[PDB]
């Protein structure tokens, strides 16, 4: 698995791979690792697939009950803390979760919270989680700027998953892109890594080691 | 694996299935489990496949040299003694479980050998994962003074019980008949009750379907003259 | 020590067509190297035009199917005989599975049917309730033998159009119910040859707007 | 931990009409980490071809060993070794390390120079010979290869048809295995010509 | 005890002759005649069964010996030396070939192995 | 020890190796050179278990120096790497295996080409344009995959190497106290004293 | 979680044209000790069902009491208790299967393998299996423990599939069962010569046979067998 | 396994069942556990079949070479060779052997060699898994200087009970009679001894 | 421990040794393992002394409360209460109990309850570590409808052998006779039973 | 988390806490503030197991803030430290104990004195002039033992703290990404933004 999310001028980019494995066996290449909590909030899935799916879907239900009661959009801080407090109750039971709760509100602006099955809750600008996280971090750290355009930021997130998908054996399949704005998230398509790799290799001149 | 041995009037017969497995995966669908120690001494093996093949070739090799040295045709008791002493020395680490059968100047013989070096005598025997299914058939239909034709029928029926009821056994039935005063007749694929049905579709691809990056001629020939 | 789990073998296969869906499974039931039954139905009609199979440990498989069938019945009572849509059934099964997160149903569940637009649908679940709509999914013992074949023959993976040499992919043309059944039968015939736990019989349930139909085929019994 | 699945990779071999084919992926890794996309697993000694999957150090070691042994064979016999003979040599060599084995899955392929008969063979790590008529598979995606080969294969394929069958068997099997892929090579072998083709595949 | 003869008993004389080899050849010369003829579709080897006594059963004394199913041997000279060479030749055909390649050695290579054994008795201690 | 990197550019091979030596709780040294010159145009960096690393490296050095004297000739990098691999392959089935990973950077004077060989403790040899051992590759390979070109100059290679070290210094938990960088080319081996 | 103490071995069974046959030996072993020789392991329920049980005997006796209690409970406020609302084999099995799976799910199983043999109201043959894991399955022949390995192969030669059931008579079916019991006596080290056999026929009803013995055994050939290889005397 | 050896007036008789098990599966129901190491020196084997066969074969070799040089060995000598193998290799052996033989000078003698490798000369000996159940019966019913017919009945009745209670024992009751007259093999089938 | 209960013409007799060990140390050489749960319903105890005493005490309480309400309980009823405790608490108990009693209607009855918690009605029963050695002897020598003197001899001879071979058994042989006449205690010392 | 230091000088308490947050193989954050303001003149830094640290700190914060509102009064540092100790002492015999070590730096407005309390996860409380948790003390205490004086100024305390951090940065294998420093005095709590 490789999942990332970073804050920038235009909001948040979320990018994930699509591979699911049971040991060496590739169970699926078409897995959705972005949970659409609601039209404004996104969550990434790493670690336990069921744990992330179930509890982030549940989180969406809690966020809906909040804004019904309070007549106001839930903050990313409050939403993330509902999830972290929940998994903290289960601490020791064996939940496996590594996620970024991403959102864009008026009072906060674009916000990302890394939430953990150990109970960790961290606000930050750039996060990468999964077996191929180190590969994605390299491309991000060297190319990241706050004043990136929405077009370039989307490509950076795409290219960073591709970097991991190439090197990490347990990452690949396809890349899912999302752009989170104040008015809600916007889906930016599914991109097959097989086709994307050759496209990027030629146009960018990268991956000279690989014969194409 | 299902292997059996059955004594009869003027000799002995051994039989085996033809399935070799890697856990739950079938590696070879027509494996040859009937091995030759000498022209008229054959054996069938179960357990670790490399050990059964290796131990029969080694003893079979030493049996041949012994036969040449003594100017006598090899005896089953010699194969038995050499096999058991070898297997005992390695304390079961050589995972060979064998049914040894054959004819020699002394007469017709049938023995089983276990990996730790213990041996048994019998008129009918079975070994392998399908040995219980096979032994059920043998215990139901075996009698004294079987004919050659009855023993082949019984042996192959015992293998069939393993083929159908044991997941570790399948495919075909191999048989070898060793009669006194005769050449041993190896009957490869004596029964073939598991032919695959014709597929619903042909999966022959159109030429040029596979994407290719480079082509080249490989030089298998030696360095050339001139 | 008491081990509450077991492996009953078996292999299942769900394929979603354009306006239909099939869920197939072999009828062999096993423990270790023994055959329990040559015909023990594994794929079930659960009502509301939904078919289901929970492959792996048969006791948990039977328990889950039984509980889901029960959920369909009570959905009708509580919601004015409303039809349970395949997507709603899928979410319900997630909660049944995740309900035993810390003592799981040791099964790989697949359901098939039609979505609310009438298109073919298959959903695939892990033992603890993570799920996803899929076009093609084999489950169980010989799943690793079947899926690569389906990638190649259903989705036309690694297949390109002759003459172009890797530049143009083979187009993803729609398969008929007759065409799918051929691939299902050949998948199980091949799996039977190379996997010891697969054999005896193949039972296929076909779901269309007209209802649920069954087809049975013999497999090698060795 | 498991030596046969640290580095990953696969080999497949098939027989056709007056021809054999052997193919392999190009990946070498350290578990999850991809290390090399040029690690070829097929070697040849004269006209006899040998594929080797498993622990990469042993793949290298055994190649060097069989080059050693077939070179001395040729000097003494005054002729190149045949596939049937080489198969027995591979088996003998593996079994002599019975209680300290090379963690490999070798695959022999070739045509007998005298009889013209196509020949393939496979081995477990300890030397047991699998002499199949149709096909031999090996590596971390062997289950996948068994599934592909069992359905795609038909007997007496012509060289250029056999290429398509073995290529598709390899590619689609490797795409369902995390530790296989990163390129592929296919050898099409006839009695007195051999064509080597590198395949284009996804690089993840 | 111990074999304290760890030195060569065959050595070069001033003239460059290896005495013990020449004397061995002299012993061969005294031996009964044996011959070999090669045809297009076969080979024949033959010798006289020089019976030491008429009471002796000359059938039990085999001058012509099978080494492998496709290789045979005959000799001239000292019979006991031949008998042990046949035993070694039979074994070496298995240990240094059949147990490695799964087939019997070709004539020239088995001959080479027998030659090696005879060379070593010409140089060893 | 921890991090060892290697990159083969147009006309040279560059090896970067960390300076830190830690013994559990404390960092005992921050200027350790984890490399040995095997021959005038062949350099070997190393990382693995304590003691075994230096013992192995010096053993290889002595053997190559012995060969150089006997034949009055420098072995090719390929020949040296094959010798090293065999020693490690011999070692893995020993009573107590050498726990040592190495990179061999050499300039072949015959072919006029730089060559980088990566060999792990099992005897797993690979020829690469760039390489690493341990976790070093996890942080650096994505950058190298992106920026690397086979026609890079030595100065460009060093810049790409600085970017790799900067990423390591940012995301690695361990303080490896920087790296010693050495360049292997047609003129021999030299150390970049400012990095 | 426990371990079984006093145990019962194979239960074997098969369908024939008009009903089902089930059999099990009368032994209650205590490890390798053949402790109790008069244990009835076939327990009839009404006149249409026989439950055969292997494994832990103390749990068998508990199950025996549950079935006895089930008959009592069914008769409460039930005028048709001996007619339309009598206990069916399918009712009895489903009840046991529920209990077995519930008990395994509480990590406190009934350490048994059970075969419920009977004939339904409509004359249909009922034969289904359940064990300590709650695993269930049906087949023309069913057997537990060693029976699964040795009896099934022999019984499957008579009824190999569903279509062979109408072709199989009660005499042929009983003959096969009795032979299988002999084979198990030869080869199962935890078996006894004495056994019970029950036939449930849709016409002639429940026939329960006690104190049967394995007979027509072949042992004479043993006199000729000497040593373990080379020994002649 | 149920094995015993009993001395009597005219010599000694060895007795044994014929069951060999692998777990609960009877691998051989017609085993011959009475094995010959010399003309009138036999033994009963219990424990690892591989070990006891290997031992017996070595003993037979030793006594054959003994006989070639020094003439017929005593039963005591045979027991000593058994002991030497069992005692020196105690760490790698699971063997319980009863040695029985007939001299003309010493007459019938019985030696038992349990796991440890110790030796015990006795009037009669019992061993094997089934022997536990007949310690009481044998102690109450054994007499010295019994007749041949009485000793056969004693062994038959004893092993009948051992077989009845021990699942590891069963099949036929084999016996070997050692006297001045020679060597006589006896066999008794289930229908005979079960009704006793 | 060596314990047994034997039915005969006039009723039933319980028998037991008196040795209680902690490892190889005899903690009590004069133990009374024959314990009373009702006037003419007694039991023999084997296994954990703490467990079997606790069980017996609870049973005695249950049968005392039963008697207050419903009159004298049957031997079957007593065995059922023992079984219920042993079966339901099988995970935490190490108890092997033989229940013996005398009704006028049913006469002498014997029930054995092994580790599992199962119940087995028998003509006679043997249990405890020493019982293994007398399965053969007891099976051969037991007859139904024996006299009082014959049954006392049978138990005395049986337990004598069990004591002889089992180190865990020993001391005196205690017996309790249950008949219409009443309850009679018997004791037999080493000098008496060892010479048998 | 890793390193937390504390030093009580003449008229204030200074707490230094590392910025790194490492979750396994990667450093996820290099600007983490491992502290919570319990009351206007009481600050608590913390280090221990992930999740438990922040959960505990915020739980204590909420309880002290609740007390402040109810009584309209700020609890003394001593009172706060005793409350915190009891919670940890209660925790150690629980089903799943809080794995959290804390330093409580406070200025007592009644006594006009700075106070530093060190409490480990067992509920082991000690009042100290300077303190640390984990391995931090092993590197720093020898320097603090040498240089510390009870009449030090805040500026001198910061200089001695810099020397402690420099020694940690030299001899610790782990890169803790520097420290956030906060000062607690009569005027309240403030952060030293340049360190
Ligand atoms: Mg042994
Ligand atoms: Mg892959
Ligand atoms: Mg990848
Ligand atoms: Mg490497
Ligand atoms: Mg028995």
């Amino acid at each position: 698995t490789t999942t990332l999310a970073f804050r920038f001028q235009g909001g948040i980019i979320v990018a994930v791979d699509s591979r699911a494995t049971a040991g060496n066996w590739v169970a699926s290449q078409t897995v959705k690792k972005v949970i659409e909590i609601n039209p404004f909030l996104l969550g990434t899935t790493a670690g336990g697939a069921a744990d992330c799916q179930f509890w982030e879907t549940w989180l969406g239900s809690q966020c809906r009950l909040h804004e019904l009661r309070e007549k106001e959009r839930i903050s990313v801080a409050a939403a993330s803390k509902i999830l972290s407090n929940l998994v903290y109750q289960y601490k020791g039971a064996g939940l496996s979760m590594g996620t970024m709760i991403c959102g864009y509100t008026r009072k906060e602006g674009p916000t990302i919270y890394y939430v953990d099955s150990d109970g960790t809750r961290l606000k930050g600008d750039i996060f990468c989680v999964g077996s191929g996280q180190t590969f994605a971090y390299g491309v991000l750290d060297s190319n990241y700027k706050w004043d990136l355009s929405v077009e370039d930021a989307l490509y950076l997130g795409k290219r960073s998953i591709l970097a991991a998908a190439h090197r990490d054996a347990y990452s690949g399949g396809s890349v899912n892109l999302y752009h989170v704005t104040e008015d809600g998230w916007i889906y930016h398509g599914n991109h097959d890594v097989g086709e994307l790799f050759w496209k990027v290799k030629e146009e960018e001149g990268s991956f000279n080691n690989v014969i194409g | 694996t299902t292997i059996v041995g059955v004594k009869f009037n003027n000799g002995v017969v051994i039989a085996a299935d033809t399935r070799s497995t890697q856990g739950p995966i079938v590696a070879d669908k027509n494996c040859a489990k009937l091995h030759r120690i000498s022209p008229k001494i054959w054996c069938a093996g179960a357990g670790t496949a490399a050990d059964t093949e290796a131990v029969t070739q080694l003893i079979g090799s030493n049996i041949e040299l012994h036969s040449l040295y003594t100017s006598r045709e090899p005896r089953v008791v010699s194969a038995l003694q050499m096999l058991k002493q070898h297997l005992f020395k390695y304390q079961g680490h050589i995972g060979a479980y064998l049914i040894v059968a054959g004819v020699d100047p002394t007469g017709s013989h049938l023995f089983s050998i276990h990996a730790h070096g213990s041996t048994d005598v019998g008129y009918y025997l079975s070994l392998g994962s399908g040995s219980l299914a096979a032994m059920a058939v043998l215990e139901s239909h075996w009698k004294q003074d079987l004919t050659k034709e009855e023993a082949i029928k019984l042996a192959s029926d015992a293998i069939q019980a393993g083929i159908w009821n044991d997941l570790g056994s399948g495919s075909n039935v191999d048989v070898c008949v060793m009669e006194i005063g005769k050449d041993a007749e190896y009957l490869r694929n004596y029964l073939t009750p598991n032919v695959r049905e014709e597929k619903q579709k042909s999966y022959k691809f159109p030429r040029g379907t596979t994407a290719v990056l480079k082509e080249s001629i490989v030089n298998i020939c030696d360095i050339q003259e001139e | 020590q008491f081990n509450p789990y077991g492996d009953n073998g078996g292999t299942i296969l769900g394929i979603a067509g354009e306006d239909f869906a099939v869920l197939a499974g072999d009828t062999r039931n096993i423990t270790d190297y023994s055959i329990n039954s040559r015909y023990e139905p594994k794929v079930f009609d659960c009502g509301d035009n939904i078919v289901m199979s929970a492959n792996g440990f048969a006791a948990d498989g039977d328990a889950l199917v039984k509980r889901f069938k029960n959920s369909v019945k009570w959905y009708h009572f509580d919601h004015n005989d409303k039809k349970l849509s395949i997507n709603s059934a899928a979410r319900n099964i997630q909660h049944l599975l995740y309900g035993k997160r810390f003592f799981p149903y040791y099964v790989h569940t697949i359901i098939a049917g039609l979505d609310e637009d009438g298109k073919g649908a298959v959903y695939s679940f892990d033992p603890v309730g993570s799920y996803e709509r899929e076009q093609c999914r084999a489950g169980g013992a010989a799943a690793s033998l079947i899926m690569p074949f389906l990638d190649n023959q259903v989705n036309f993976k690694n297949q390109y159009e002759p003459g172009t040499n890797g530049k143009v992919k083979k187009p993803l043309k729609y398969l008929s119910v007759e065409e799918v059944i051929k691939l299902v039968r050949d998948s199980f015939t091949s799996a039977t040859e190379r996997h010891i736990q697969v054999g005896d019989g193949l039972e296929i349930l076909i779901v269309t707007k007209d209802g649920v139909r069954k087809e049975f085929y013999e497999l090698k019994r060795d | 931990s498991d030596p046969s699945s640290i580095n990953g990779g696969i080999v497949v071999a098939m027989t056709g009409k007056d021809c054999v084919a052997i193919a392999c992926d190009l990946r070498l890794g350290s578990q999850s980490l991809g290390v090399s996309n040029k690690f070829e697993k097929i070697f040849h000694y004269g006209h006899v071809f040998l594929g080797i999957t498993g622990l990469a150090t042993d793949v290298t070691t055994l190649n060097e060993m069989f080059r050693y042994k077939t070179n001395l064979y040729k000097l003494k016999e005054e002729r190149a070794i045949e596939p049937e003979t080489f198969t027995q040599l591979v088996s003998s060599s593996l079994y002599e390390r019975r209680f300290g084995p090379y963690f490999v899955g070798p695959v022999v392929a070739g045509i007998n120079s005298k009889s013209g008969k196509p020949f393939i063979a496979g081995f477990d790590l300890i030397g047991c010979i699998d002499e199949a008529k149709d096909f031999i598979v090996s590596g971390t995606a062997s289950d996948q290869l068994f599934g592909m080969c069992e359905s795609l294969y038909e007997p007496n394929l012509e060289p250029e048809d056999l290429f398509e069958t073995i290529s598709q068997a390899l590619l689609n099997a490797a795409d369902r295995d995390a530790l296989s892929g990163w390129g592929a090579v296919v050898y099409i072998i006839k009695k007195d010509e051999v064509v080597k083709r590198y395949l284009k595949m996804r690089q993840d | 005890m111990t074999d304290r003869y760890s030195f060569s008993l065959t050595t070069f004389s001033p003239s460059g002759k290896l005495g013990q080899i020449d004397y061995a050849l002299t012993a061969v010369k005294q031996g009964v005649t044996s011959l070999g003829i090669k045809a297009t579709n076969g080979v024949v080897i033959a010798t006289e069964k020089k019976s030491s006594s008429p009471l002796a059963m000359s059938e039990t004394l085999s001058k012509v010996s099978l080494l492998t199913p496709d290789i045979g041997a005959v000799y001239s000279g000292m019979g006991p030396d031949y008998r042990v060479l046949v035993d070694k030749s039979r074994k070496v055909a298995h240990t240094s070939y059949k147990r490695i390649y799964g087939e019997y050695p070709p004539t020239k290579l088995l001959v080479s192995e027998v030659a090696k054994i005879m060379q070593e008795a010409t140089q060893s201690g | 020890m921890d991090i060892i990197l290697g990159i083969r550019v147009q006309d040279s091979v560059i090896l970067a190796s960390s300076k830190a030596v830690t013994r559990g709780i404390s960092v005992l040294k921050d200027s350790d050179d984890k490399t040995r010159q095997l021959s005038p145009h062949t350099l070997m960096s190393f990382a693995g278990e304590a003691g075994d690393t230096v013992q192995f490296a010096e053993y290889i050095q002595a053997n190559i120096q012995l060969y150089s004297i006997r034949e009055d000739y420098e072995l090719s990098p390929q020949a040296v790497s094959s010798f090293v691999r065999q020693e490690l392959a011999k070692s893995i089935r020993s009573r107590r295996p050498y726990q040592v990973n190495v990179l061999i950077g050499g300039y072949d004077k015959k072919k006029n080409k730089p060559e980088l060989y990566q060999i792990d403790y099992l005897g797993t040899k690979v020829e690469l344009p760039y390489g690493a051992h341990g976790y070093s590759g996890f942080y650096t390979f994505s950058l190298l995959d992106h920026h690397y070109r086979p026609d890079m100059t030595t100065e460009e290679g060093l810049d790409l190497l600085k970017l790799c070290v900067q990423e390591l210094e940012k995301r690695m938990p361990m303080d490896f106290k920087g790296v010693i960088v050495k360049i292997v080319d047609k003129d021999g081996i030299r150390q970049v004293d400012d990095f | 979680t426990q371990q079984p103490i006093v145990t019962g071995t194979s239960v074997i069974s098969m369908k024939y044209d008009n009903g089902v046959i089930i059999a099990a030996d009368n032994l209650g072993s205590y490890g390798s000790l053949l402790r109790f020789n008069g244990v009835e392991r076939l327990i009839p329920v009404g006149d249409n069902t026989v439950v055969g049980i292997s494994g832990d005997i103390s749990d068998m006796q508990h199950i025996e009491r549950l079935l006895k209690d089930l008959v009592t409970e069914n008769a409460y406020d039930n005028p048709l208790a001996d007619a339309e609302e009598a206990l069916e084999p399918s009712y009895i099995f489903e009840y046991l299967a529920t209990v077995m799976y519930q008990r395994r799910s509480k990590m406190n199983p009934l350490w048994n393998a059970i075969i419920v043999a009977g004939v339904q109201s409509n004359g249909d043959q009922f034969l289904r299996y359940v064990n300590l894991l709650g695993v269930t399955y049906s087949s023309p022949t069913l057997a537990t423990g060693f029976g699964a390995h040795m009896a099934n192969p022999l019984l499957r030669k008579v009824v190999d599939r569903e279509s062979d059931i109408p072709k199989t008579t009660v005499q042929v079916a009983e003959e096969a069962i009795v032979n299988a019991m002999r084979v198990l006596y030869y080869r199962d080290a935890r078996s006894s010569r004495n056994f019970s056999l029950a036939i449930i026929d849709k016409n002639t009803g429940l026939t329960f046979k006690k104190n049967l013995q394995v007979e027509n055994m072949k042992w004479d050939f043993a006199k000729d067998i000497k040593g373990y290889g080379t020994q002649k005397i | 396994t149920s094995i015993m050896a009993v001395t009597f007036k005219d010599g000694v008789i060895l007795g044994a069942d014929s069951r060999t098990t692998t777990g609960a599966y009877i691998a051989n129901r017609v085993t011959d556990k009475l094995t010959r190491v010399h003309d009138k020196i036999w033994c009963c084997r219990s424990g690892s079949a591989a070990d006891t066969q290997a031992i017996a074969d070595i003993v037979q070799y030793h006594l054959e070479l003994y006989t070639s040089q020094y003439g017929t060995p005593s039963t005591e000598t045979a027991a000593s060779v058994f002991k030497e193998l069992c005692y020196e290799n105690k760490d790698n052996l699971t063997a319980g052997i009863i040695v029985a033989g007939y001299d003309d000078k010493n007459k019938g003698e019985v030696y038992t060699i349990p796991l440890g490798g110790s030796v015990h000369k006795l009037p009669y000996a019992i061993a094997g898994s089934g022997s536990t159940f007949i310690y009481g019966y044998c102690d109450k019913n054994f007499r010295e200087n019994m007749s041949k017919e009485e000793t056969v009945d004693f062994i038959k009745h004893s092993l009948s009970q051992a077989i009845k209670w021990d699942g590891s024992s069963g099949g036929v009751i084999r016996m070997v009679v050692l006297t001045a007259a020679g060597v006589e093999r006896l066999i008794f089938y289930p229908d005979e001894y079960e009704q006793l």
